[PDB]
């Protein structure tokens, strides 16, 4: 009983934290995802703009 | 927010590029050279485009009045030689991409042609001039050369008194200015065609495809 207290406590803190670092990644890749999709090419060019209006 | 100094727009099958520096007479930067240098390779790949349609966004008033050469000017006198020879490796690759693209470019030379706006028109060989052509290569005057392959060009497209390109020699040396039905006579301009009937033109280029398994080069 004391190994399943004790487990227990731990396995609860090592998933909070665990939780907290994939947030962190997930939210360091949706910015990276981001950024390539924010990425002029090349091929933008041959899309029609009207940017001034 | 400020007006793009090039507008590309689609008519159909067929890509519109204009010039819009209307204050300037449609004077090519680095910008202008650069934007539609990159432009057009992407319509070279593209499979959708046939033709491409050079024109500007003020005629009769001017089509191209020549290259941005006061500002090269102001490059020397500065020292940014740098800047300077960005500007002639822009424009000249443009009109060499222009020379040997593989798609029909056609010119409007509604207007003022002179220079850079040359350039743009002497390498394709659908050159279209109007009663308001006035072409001329008035660098004689400002101390500069015959530029953007008009050494390559004039003595090879000259219809008359051209055999040892005397012709060439006299329009380049003496920036003499040519003015529509007489370019065309000349050689300068491939077609004659009046300006209230270049819209028509336009639609019609645009509505024109390769026919059945032919593609647009």
């Amino acid at each position: 009983l004391i190994e399943a207290f004790r487990k227990e406590e731990a396995r609860l803190l090592h998933k909070h934290e665990y939780l907290q670092k994939r947030t962190k990644e997930l939210e360091k890749a949706k910015e990276l995802e981001l950024e390539k999709l924010n990425k002029e090419k090349s091929s933008d060019l041959t899309i029609m703009t009207l940017d001034k209006m | 927010t400020d007006a793009p100094p090039v507008l590309f727009t689609v008519q159909d099958t067929a890509r519109v590029i204009t010039l819009n520096r209307p204050k300037k007479l449609n004077a090519l930067n680095a910008e202008m050279s650069e934007s539609m240098f990159k432009t057009l390779n992407e319509y070279a790949k593209s499979d959708t485009t046939n033709l491409v349609i050079l024109k500007s966004s003020n005629r009769p008033r001017s089509f191209c009045a020549g290259g941005d050469v006061a500002t090269v000017a102001i490059f020397n006198f500065n020292k940014e030689f740098a800047k300077s020879i960005k500007f002639f490796t822009d424009e000249y690759s443009l009109n060499f991409q222009i020379a040997t693209y593989l798609k029909p470019i056609v010119t409007f030379m509604d207007g003022i042609t002179m220079g850079g706006g040359v350039g743009l028109s002497i390498h394709t060989p659908f050159r279209i001039a109007t009663e308001n052509t006035k072409w001329a290569m008035p660098e004689m005057d400002i101390g500069f050369f015959p530029d953007v392959g008009s050494t390559f060009a004039l003595p090879r497209i000259v219809t008359l008194a051209n055999s040892n390109s005397q012709m060439a020699l006299y329009l380049c040396l003496t920036g003499e200015v040519v003015t529509g039905a007489d370019a065309y006579m000349l050689g300068l301009a491939s077609h004659y065609v009046s300006s209230e009937n270049l819209d028509a033109l336009q639609k019609r280029l645009g509505e024109i495809s390769p026919p059945f398994n032919n593609d647009p080069q």
